[PDB]
């Protein structure tokens, strides 16, 4: 018997410069997915005109996307998150605001230590659906570190 | 217009029975000189020493693809006079029987 | 394509032999792709009435790309000396097609982010056109043909001819 | 074809049974040189000082980047005579060792 639930999971996301103490995702969507990352692709296959296969190594993003109920808390730091410009920061040799998202994975204790990424997209305004209550908002980041995951 | 002595399967000069020399032309000329030239191995003519097929270095040998064989074979076929090219070349290979057959276009 | 029955289940594809030394160089290589291009010019030469006589054919050099992936440098810095190496010619041997004669003319290497180990590049040889492609040899070492050098301009030394005979003395 | 005396481990000029210099020549001369020449720190040579390795800039430095340890150590390698190249050279590190293998195809 393996448990695969969700209930319990929490994030934590901490940005280099707009919340550098971090704040917390826990009012995770209802109608969305709450977490959704696409496949990571790592490597690549080549042919050979000799029928063989060749294996390398190849940029892979990790585009990460959590979903929050609208007018929550978490929305709205989500929000500020978002319309928050990457020129109105000091430069580093790191990422313009470089931030991670710690992802506590149920009371098992998983963690995963998602860092050196930034926000991509998400929904600016509440959009209200045909039986009149409001869609849940979609954020997604892209990250360049996936190692740290415990358990 | 290739002209040779003719000679039999031992490759000596066989005569006829009237004991003189046969010089065959044109076809048969051109076949015999594609069998004998088939049959010399490489460094074998000192005033060319590059010609000759290579049937210890090409064939005979632990190789891993015998695409220089057929190279060898081929040049070998095409460096007698009158051969134009070959039409067709199998480099078969039995168990133990190194299978070549040609198909000469020589021009007569 | 046909031609040859092996009939082994490990023949490699791809060679290129240093003509001199017989020997395999960039044996690492990953080809993908081989484009032998040939190329020959004719001289159509138009003449009085509506008419164009092509008259002769010159045989302009054999050139050949490769597309290929370097997995490693030792293999980068090979083809690099391939490149550089101004004294072999190579002899390439794609595809039950052999070509002597080969030099590099040609050298593209390509680091992308869509490939971080390896290297992908384009080698491009060109063949060197010989008056004579099969030559003639002889074995033993006293019957050369002779090579003339010309007129000279014998240059000068201070030696004496006391030396010359303590010399020959010696 | 290159020559050299005939020289130990301790670098020095090693005698025969006899009491005479062996010179060595082709393979085991160029096999010797590159050996003595991996050994040359940088800034030796009062004749070409650019020449030898980069022992403390390259290696046994705080490095970013042994890219430029491993140019040092193939310059090295070629600049000896009939060298033409180097067909591998690993630069392999281990716990406190900079592991360094080459392959050179010298033309002997």
């Amino acid at each position: 018997m393996i448990n695969v639930s969700g209930f319990g999971t929490g994030i934590v996301i901490v940005s280099a410069s707009s919340f550098p103490m971090g704040f917390s995702l826990s009012k995770f969507a209802d109608d969305e997915s709450p977490i959704s990352s696409k496949e990571l692709e790592p490597f690549g296959y080549e042919m050979l005109y000799d029928g063989g296969l060749f294996a390398f190594d190849k940029a892979a993003p990790l585009e990460v996307s959590v979903s929050v109920i609208a007018g929550s808390e978490d929305d709205i730091n989500l929000r500020i998150l978002l319309n928050s410009k990457k020129g109105s920061f000091r430069f580093l040799p790191g990422i313009i605001p470089d931030m991670t998202t710690l992802v506590a994975t149920l009371p098992d204790g998983g963690r995963t230590v998602l860092s050196n990424g930034t926000i991509i997209k998400g929904p600016a305004i509440d959009t209200i659906q045909n039986t009149g209550r409001r869609k849940g908002n979609t954020y997604t980041f892209v990250f360049g570190s996936y190692l740290g995951a415990q358990t | 217009s290739t002209s040779t002595i003719r000679t039999g399967t031992n490759n000596d000069i066989l005569l006829d029975d009237n004991g003189n020399m046969v010089i065959l032309r044109d076809v048969e000329a051109c076949a015999q000189d594609v069998r004998a030239a088939m049959l010399m191995r490489t460094g074998e003519n000192i005033f060319d020493v590059n010609s000759g097929v290579g049937y210890f270095e090409y064939i005979f040998s632990p190789q891993k693809s015998y695409d220089d064989a057929r190279k060898s074979i081929a040049d070998a076929i095409l460096s007698s006079p009158d051969v134009t090219g070959i039409e067709q070349l199998d480099i078969d290979i039995t168990g133990e029987v190194f299978g070549v057959d040609a198909k000469v276009i020589t021009i007569h | 394509m046909l031609g040859i029955f092996t009939s082994l289940l490990s023949s490699r594809s791809f060679s290129i032999v240093d003509q001199n030394t017989n020997q395999l160089v960039a044996a690492d290589l990953r080809i993908s792709r081989v484009n032998t291009r040939f190329s020959s010019v004719g001289q159509r030469h138009m003449l009085e009435d509506g008419k164009t006589k092509m008259d002769s054919r010159t045989i302009h050099p054999m050139e050949i790309i490769v597309e290929v992936f370097c997995p490693s440098i030792d293999v980068v810095d090979q083809i690099n000396q391939l490149l550089l190496d101004r004294d072999t010619l190579y002899k390439v041997i794609t595809r039950g097609m052999v070509f002597e004669r080969m030099m590099c003319t040609s050298e593209a290497l390509n680091q992308t982010p869509d490939m971080i180990s390896a290297t992908p590049a384009r080698l491009t040889f060109s063949q060197v056109l010989v008056q004579n492609p099969k030559p003639i040899m002889f074995r033993n070492a006293g019957d050369s043909s002779m090579i003339d050098r010309g007129l000279a301009l014998a240059e000068d030394v201070v030696g004496s001819a006391g030396d010359l005979f303590d010399y020959a003395v010696n």
